[PDB]
Formats: C-alpha cells, sequence, structure tokens
C-alpha cells in the first residue's frame, strides 16, 4: 500500500504507532539477528523500515521514530539496509531546514531513554547529525544553525553551548563507549573548523567553553596503554584542529605533537597522518621558534629512538609528506635522512614498501 | 677540539665511578655525553673512546645495587647508562666488546626492574642479531630462566589476580608485590593531616613483570634461528610450557574484584598471545609434540580469543595472525567439533572500534581458509553457521571487495558439501541452497543499482577506479560461478520431507520467480564489462552496437551465466524465459 501510495501512511497514526512498537521490540530485533538460515521472515525488516522510513519522510517532527531506524545499522541484517544510508546522509541534509537540524540536534541532547544506548547514539551522530551539519556549514547556514556565539555557556540557544556543557560533561564521560565518543569528537571537530568564532573568540581574556572542549580531549593524551588506538587519535585530531585554529600554549601544542610522533602504530595509521597533516603546517605558524621545535623533536625522536624500525619509518614518513614544511630545516634533517635511507635500502630482506 | 672534547667526555666517565660526584652532576654528564655521540663516532678515535668507556659503563653497571624508585636519580642514571650503551653502534668496533656487553646483561636479566631488564633485552637483540656470537653457557642459562619464569608464571598469576595484596597507605611496598610500574604519595608525618608530601613510583622486579615475559620469546626465537643445531632439544621443554601458559585463564571472580587492575590484565594476555606466537613460530619443527599437547592448544587460544580486550586490537591482531599461522597445519582437524563457538564474531572479532573497521578481513580470510580445509568433516548445523556468517558477509559494504570475491567463493565451494551432508541427513540443505541463491541475487541487484551506477557515473567520453573496475569485474565473475554451482546443487538435492530425489524436476513458482530476478538483475549487473580501462588512465564505456567482443573473460562469464539455465528443466526454462525475454 505504501509504495502504491506515498501519502497515505503519512496519516495512519496509530498504525505507524504500532509498527514502531514492533521496531523497537526486544523479541523483534532478537529473532532477525538470531535467525536460522531458513527463516521466511528475513526481508521482515527491511520492509519494517521502509514502512517507518516513508512515514518519517513527510512528517519531520517525529525525530524520535528516525532515530529508532538506526537500529537497522546496530545489527547485521541480512537485507540491504542501503535505502536508510541513503535516506539520512543524503536527503535529510538536502531537505531539513535550519529549524528541523536544530531540531535534530536537540532531541539527540535530551534523548533519555533506556533502551537507546551509546551505539545508537553513535549511530545518529555518524549518519544523521554531522551529515547535516557539515553540508549546512558548507553552504554557509553556520550561524543560524548554531545561533548565538554566547561566549558564556549558559544560553540554550547555542548549539555549542549545550553541546559542550550538556553532551561533554564529565560526569557522562566515565561508561562513555569509544564509537560515541569517537563520533563526538568528529562532531566537535566539524564545530572547531567551520565556526571558531562561536567555539572561542580571541578579543575575550577568558573562555570556559574552549577549555573545557580541551579537557574533552584531553583524555587521550594520557599515557595509559589499553585504549582504541581510534579514539585516542581521534582526540589528537580534535586537538590538532584547536591548535591550528586558536593560540595554544606552547606546551600543549608541543606534547600533543611529541605524541603524534611516538604514533608509529599500525592500527591507528590514518587518524595519525590526519593529525599530522593537520599539525605540521601549525607549528611555524604558531610560536616564534616553530621550526626550532619541529627540528628538536624530530631530530631527538629519531637519534634517541629508531632502534626499532617503524618508529624511524613513521618519521620518515611524515618528513616526507611534509618535506615543504621541513625546508627551512633542511640542514639539520638531511645526515639522518640519508643515513636511514641507505640503513633501510640495504638492511636484509627489505620490504618493498620499505 | 674535538679531541678535549672526547677527553672531557672520557672525564664524564671515569666520573660516573667516582663516589664523591652529586648525583645530579652525573645525570647531566650522561645526558650531555648521550647528545653528542654523533660527534664522537666520526673520529678515529671512537675506538679508543669505546675500549675506555665500555669498560667503565659495565663496572660501574656490575657494582651498583639493584634500584627499584624511578625518581630514584641512581635509577635514572643507570637507565640512561644502559640507553647509550643500546645507542652505541653495532659496527665492527662493537666486536672486541660485545662479548663482555651480553655477558653483563645476561646477569642483569636475572637480577634487575622491569626498565633495565628492557634494555637489557633489547640491547641483547640487537647485538645477538648484527653479530651472531657463538654459542656459549649464558644461552643455555637464558633459556633456563626463561623456562623457570614460565614455571613461575601461575604464581604470579595467582599473586596479582587472584589473591590481590592491598599496599598499605602512606608507605612504599617492596617490588615484589607491585604488578607493574605503579605511582603512589607519601606524608612525611603521618601524626598531622598537614606534612611534607613526597611522590615515589615503584618498579617490579623482571622476574616477576609481564612485560618482560611478552618480550622473552622473540629473543628465543632469534636465538634458535641462530643456534638451530645446537639447542633444538632445549627448546622442546618449552612446548608444554607454552601449552600451560596458554591455558591459563584468570578466574571470573577475580576480574570483579575492587582491586583489580585492567592493565596488568592487558599486560597478562599480551603475554599469552606473544607465546601463542611463539608457538606458531615454532608449531612446524615440533609438530608431534606439539600434537601430543593440542587438545589444550585449541581451549588456550579459544580463551585468548573470547579473553582479548577490546581496545588492544594490535594484540587481537597479533592473536589472529598467530592462529591463521597454526590453522596452516594439522593440528585444524583438532577444531573441527569447536567451530560452533569460532564463528562467534564476538570472540573472533570482538566489540573494538579498531577491531571491528581494521580486522574483520583477517578475521575472515583465516576462517574462510579453516572452513575450506575442514568442510568435508564439518556436520549440516556447522555448514548452516558458516553459511550464514558468509552470506552476511557477501551483503556488507564495509568490507572490501576482495572480501566479499572471498566469501562468495567460499559459498560456492560449500555446495557440494552441503548436498552430501543433506543427503546423508535427509535434512534442510535444499533450503539452505535457495537462501544462498537468493542471497547471490541480491547481490547481483545491489551491483546493478549502486556500484555500476557509480561506475558508469565515474566514466568520461573517450578522447582507484581502476581496481574499483577490476574487484567489480571480479565479483561479478564469482558470482555467476556460484549461481551455476548453487543451482547445481540444488538440481541435486532432495526436498525435505520428500519421498524419493528424481534426475530433474520442475521448481516450484517461488523458486522460478528468483530465478527471472536473477536474469533481470544479472544482465544488469554483466554490463561492467563494456567498462574499458585504458592505458591513459580513462574508464571509458564501450561502443554500444558491437557484438562482436575481444574479451576471452566476457564469453566465458557469459557462456557460465547461460550454463545456469540450461539445466534446468524445460518448463521452468520456458517460465522464465517467456517473462524475462
Amino acid at each position: 500500500i505504501v509504495k502504491n501510495d506515498d501519502s497515505w501512511l503519512a496519516s495512519q497514526h496509530s498504525l505507524v504507532s504500532q509498527l514502531r512498537r514492533v521496531w523497537v521490540s526486544e523479541n523483534f530485533q532478537e529473532r532477525h539477528r538470531k535467525e536460522n538460515m531458513a527463516a521466511t521472515n528475513w526481508k521482515e525488516p527491511k520492509l519494517l523500515a521502509y514502512c517507518l522510513l516513508n512515514y518519517c519522510k513527510r512528517n519531520y517532527g517525529d525525530i524520535e521514530l528516525l532515530f529508532q531506524l538506526l537500529r537497522a545499522f546496530t545489527g547485521r541484517f541480512l537485507c540491504n539496509m542501503t535505502f536508510l544510508k541513503e535516506y539520512m546522509e543524503e536527503e535529510i541534509p538536502k531537505n531539513y531546514s535550519i529549524a528541523q537540524k536544530r531540531a535534530l540536534f536537540f532531541r539527540f541532547v535530551d534523548f533519555n531513554d533506556p533502551n537507546f544506548g551509546d551505539e545508537l547514539k553513535a549511530k545518529v551522530l555518524q549518519h544523521i547529525l554531522n551529515p547535516a551539519f557539515l553540508y549546512s556549514f558548507e553552504k554557509g547556514e553556520g550561524e543560524q544553525l548554531l545561533g548565538p556565539p554566547n561566549p558564556e555557556g549558559d544560553n540554550p540557544e547555542s548549539i555549542t553551548s549545550v553541546f559542550i556543557t550538556k553532551v561533554l560533561d564529565p560526569e557522562k564521560q566515565a561508561d562513555m563507549l569509544d564509537s560515541l565518543r569517537i563520533y563526538l569528537l568528529q562532531y566537535a571537530t566539524l564545530l572547531v573548523e567551520h565556526a571558531p568564532h562561536h567555539i572561542h573568540d580571541n578579543n575575550k581574556n577568558r573562555n570556559s567553553k574552549l577549555r573545557r572542549l580541551m579537557t574533552f580531549a584531553w583524555p587521550c593524551l594520557l599515557s595509559k596503554a589499553c585504549v582504541d588506538p581510534a579514539c585516542k587519535y581521534s582526540g589528537h585530531l580534535l586537538l590538532a584542529h584547536i591548535i591550528a585554529k586558536f593560540a595554544i600554549h606552547k606546551k600543549i601544542v608541543l606534547q600533543v605533537f611529541h605524541s603524534l610522533l611516538k604514533a608509529h602504530a599500525m592500527e591507528a595509521r590514518a587518524i595519525v597522518r590526519q593529525a599530522m597533516a593537520i599539525l605540521t603546517p601549525a607549528v611555524p605558524a604558531r610560536m616564534e621558534d616553530g621550526h626550532q621545535m619541529l627540528t628538536h623533536w624530530t631530530r631527538k625522536i629519531i637519534v634517541e629512538e629508531g632502534h626499532t624500525v617503524p618508529q624511524l619509518v613513521h618519521i620518515l614518513h611524515l618528513i616526507v609528506q611534509h618535506f615543504k614544511v621541513y625546508y627551512p630545516v633542511r640542514h639539520h634533517l638531511v645526515q639522518h635522512m640519508v643515513s636511514a635511507m641507505q640503513r633501510l635500502g640495504f638492511t636484509p630482506s627489505v620490504t618493498i614498501e620499505q | 677540539d674535538q679531541t678535549t672534547l672526547m677527553k672531557k667526555y672520557l672525564q664524564f666517565v671515569a666520573a660516573l665511578t667516582d663516589v664523591n660526584t652529586p648525583d645530579e652532576t652525573k645525570l647531566k654528564m650522561m645526558q650531555e655525553v648521550s647528545e653528542n655521540f654523533e660527534n664522537v663516532t666520526s673520529s678515529p678515535q671512537y675506538s679508543t673512546f669505546l675500549e675506555h668507556i665500555i669498560p667503565r659503563f659495565l663496572t660501574f653497571l656490575q657494582d651498583g645495587e639493584v634500584q627499584f624508585l624511578q625518581e630514584k636519580p641512581a635509577q635514572q642514571l643507570r637507565k640512561l647508562v644502559l640507553e647509550i650503551i643500546h645507542r652505541i653502534p653495532t659496527n665492527e668496533h662493537l666486536r672486541p666488546h660485545t662479548k663482555n656487553v651480553l655477558s653483563v646483561m645476561f646477569r642483569f636479566l636475572e637480577t634487575e626492574n622491569e626498565e633495565n631488564v628492557l634494555i637489557c633485552l633489547r640491547i641483547i637483540i640487537e647485538l645477538h642479531k648484527q653479530f651472531r656470537p657463538p654459542i656459549t653457557q649464558e644461552i643455555h642459562h637464558f633459556l633456563d630462566f626463561v623456562k623457570q619464569i614460565y614455571k613461575e608464571l601461575p604464581k604470579v598469576v595467582n599473586r596479582y589476580f587472584e589473591n590481590p595484596q592491598v599496599i598499605p597507605e602512606n608507605t612504599v611496598p617492596p617490588p615484589e608485590m607491585v604488578g607493574m610500574i605503579t605511582t603512589i604519595a607519601v606524608k612525611v608525618n603521618p601524626e598531622r593531616e598537614d606534612s611534607e608530601t613526597r611522590t615515589h613510583s615503584i618498579i617490579p622486579r623482571g622476574s616477576l613483570s609481564l612485560k618482560v615475559l611478552a618480550e622473552l620469546p622473540i629473543i628465543v626465537v632469534l636465538m634458535y634461528q641462530l643456534y638451530k643445531l645446537n639447542i633444538h632439544n632445549v627448546v622442546a621443554e618449552f612446548v608444554p610450557l607454552i601449552m600451560n601458559t596458554i591455558a591459563i585463564q584468570v578466574s571470573a571472580q577475580a576480574r570483579q574484584h575492587k582491586l583489580y587492575n585492567k592493565e596488568l590484565y592487558a599486560d597478562f594476555i599480551a603475554a599469552q598471545i606473544k607465546t601463542l606466537s611463539f608457538l606458531a613460530y615454532i608449531i612446524r619443527i615440533y609438530q608431534e609434540l606439539v600434537t601430543k599437547y593440542s587438545q589444550q592448544m585449541v581451549k588456550g587460544m579459544l580463551q585468548l580469543l573470547s579473553n582479548c580486550p577490546a581496545e588492544t586490537a594490535h594484540l587481537r591482531k597479533e592473536l589472529l595472525i598467530a592462529a591463521k599461522h597454526i590453522l596452516t597445519t594439522e593440528l585444524r582437524n583438532q577444531f573441527i567439533p569447536c567451530m560452533d563457538k569460532l564463528f562467534d564474531e564476538s570472540i573472533l572479532i570482538g566489540s573494538g572500534y579498531t577491531a571491528r573497521e581494521t580486522l574483520r578481513p583477517l578475521a575472515y580470510s583465516t576462517l574462510a581458509d579453516l572452513v575450506h580445509h575442514v568442510r568435508q568433516h564439518l556436520p549440516l548445523s556447522d555448514l548452516s553457521l558458516a553459511v550464514q556468517l558468509f552470506a552476511k558477509n557477501i551483503d556488507d559494504e564495509s568490507l572490501p571487495s576482495s572480501i566479499q570475491t572471498m566469501s562468495c567463493k567460499l559459498l560456492l565451494n560449500l555446495v557440494d558439501c552441503i548436498r552430501s551432508k543433506s543427503e546423508q541427513e535427509s535434512g534442510n540443505g535444499r533450503d539452505v541452497l535457495m537462501r544462498m541463491l537468493e542471497v547471490f541475487v541480491l547481490k547481483f541487484h545491489t551491483i546493478a543499482r549502486y556500484q555500476l551506477s557509480a561506475i558508469f557515473k565515474k566514466c568520461k567520453p573517450q578522447s582507484k577506479q581502476t581496481f574499483q573496475v577490476t574487484d567489480c569485474r571480479s565479483l561479478v565473475k564469482t558470482l555467476v560461478c556460484g549461481v551455476k554451482t548453487i543451482t547445481w546443487g540444488i538440481t541435486s538435492c532432495k526436498a525435505p520431507g520428500e519421498a524419493q530425489f528424481i534426475p530433474n524436476k520442475q521448481l516450484q513458482p517461488k523458486e522460478t520467480q528468483i530465478y527471472i530476478k536473477l536474469v533481470k538483475y544479472a544482465m544488469q549487473a554483466l554490463d561492467i564489462y563494456q567498462v574499458q580501462i585504458a592505458g591513459n588512465g580513462q574508464t571509458y564505456i564501450r561502443v554500444a552496437n558491437c557484438q562482436t567482443v575481444r574479451m576471452k573473460e566476457e564469453k566465458e562469464v557469459l557462456e557460465h551465466f547461460a550454463g545456469v539455465f540450461t539445466m534446468m528443466n524445460p518448463l521452468t526454462f520456458k517460465e522464465i524465459f517467456q517473462t524475462t525475454v
């Protein structure tokens, strides 16, 4: 019926309420996740999601039912849910208004549902909030979407204020799942990159919001030994963006740079490369002795370490990527560069990548 | 004057053994010495410089009492001296001092703290790799020390995990009751709430630290590589110790205790995974003795998979690599009973974010190799579980196209097994075959709709996109081959509750509808072969009006696609093609 009449279901409120009840029900999600391969009903979640999506297309205010559709992405169903992903990433940023996007964000903030865990909130940030806000910022609607640039964090209309105060609340941080933290750091990177003025006005003597955002990133700089590398380096990527945008003190910049230099692990190579690509140009632009600090730390890590190959190859990859930055300090690096080149090229059993 | 500078550094080295010099002065002197090794190594005096400094460094290291507090200047000085010895270039000038340095380090491995032992182990690895000295008694004593640590490991596990001890407040505990570098704060006077405040960090003894246990097996592998003919029988003693080590599991009650330490548990699991990597290295040499102990090994590595922390993705990667190496041997037969657990994705991959994105291709490729080798022994239920998992893999667009092709190829191979087991069981094999055919048709539809539209959108008129085109071609070829195999299986299976098989049978209307959808979707999917890949980097759609195909692969895959339908009952073929033509 929905396929033949697109507008019919938008009015059948009780029917859609029972369809939602089925879709959020525990037994349905268990049965479809824990099917027998020969189960007849394998199409059922695709059809139910298609109906609920059809309802959501015309009724934008029902944000709750839109969020429950992300249960399709928490499981791994044997029916292709790509039409939900397409709708959420493409159509919502294009179609929804600034007021409706603000409603999305403020519904994400106050979503106190016990059955809507952290993974579902991660799905919300990944598929709905981040694409919509990225599209709005790319179009230039950042001022309207964020609302007032409230330096003092109280104003409930300021998206950056409520995000930093309510969402990044340190009391919540404890049980934080890594996926939720990662996508929160990506949203904060959008806010910093597209809307630095709302995060921190340089004219203000002090601002708490920048401090609280850095404090939310800062646990990644702690030297704990059991942290998922993507969460830690995503926090370093947020600090790299903050350092690029804002006049941060030297010690924080140098700590972030040193921690990214020590990040030779394979698991987080891409995020570390993004963070270094952001940060390495920023270092000379930030402080009056940026070139000397780049030289000092690169030389120190290449010498005092590099008895292990991966660290040395990581630093050499960084030098190769940003050789234009390193050009005014070429004379110092070049000796170690040629020595490492000879060693890596002639040590027994060179892999072709080395 | 560089000669004067070298003499000054020699005086600094001599002052290291001096008793009158303040400790901070020694630390500053050695910090200056460490930074200036670039200048010293250039001059020919570096040989005499080594002949002077290395005996003096070794003498100072030998004389010192083993320190265990990290903020102590003496501990920092000892660590700096050891790191200086490690930093010394490994050219032929180090050769005369190599024997003495190796003996000194091997004596420290028995005795000193975690930091210093880890540095000594790094020095030993570097010296043995570069110089490769002949075998000495110190090597046998090291192997015995490693065996003693392996035997002591259950006591360490009991002490830290099973029966933790509360460190007395405001006191400095002995290193034998800490498992890792722990920082504590002490107020000097306990008589008052206000007093002078001092902070200390306690380094564990190297015989109890699990980081040393994690670092040991690579050294044993290196010495087996260097000394294969000598220590072959000694390594055989490690195998029961390796199996016992990987068998060890921390009790559930201990993990829930108020004194449980997550980082220490991570270090313990890291040591166990390093031990399993050592086993995976030695599995092919000692295969008889490993086979005798294999029954515990299956448990041990299944438990390592269950218990590997989600945050430690590198440990999960190393564990999966070791498991892939082990499964290549005969021992995969022992896993036949337990693969019903090994198909649990939570066991294999876990809930970590980095593990889920990065390591799923490794996990499914290892499991696919295991299933492919074992497939004739798996029962119908295990074959169905593997089908269900790799069918879920077919659709999953987060996986790379190579993994989707690999899963399609696995499902293809299972079909004859599923047929054989369903004929023996008289089970539901035809139903799981139909479900596989449906998954293949839906993959064809997904390729036609999403992937091919993007590929065509990326084309431009003539005069990683190559990878996307070559993987689309490979996936379509594999899908066609799998559809043909699945059709042969369906046309060769007795149905559930059927009396007897008949050599061909007219398909039911639902099956015919599935094949009609197959025709519709696969005819769109086979358009991938239109997209050519020029040497200039251009991907272009070939001229539409050309039936003279120059490629053999397109001819072969199109003939295989027709082979699906030519094996069907005439009435089924007629019904499908009347509609589809």
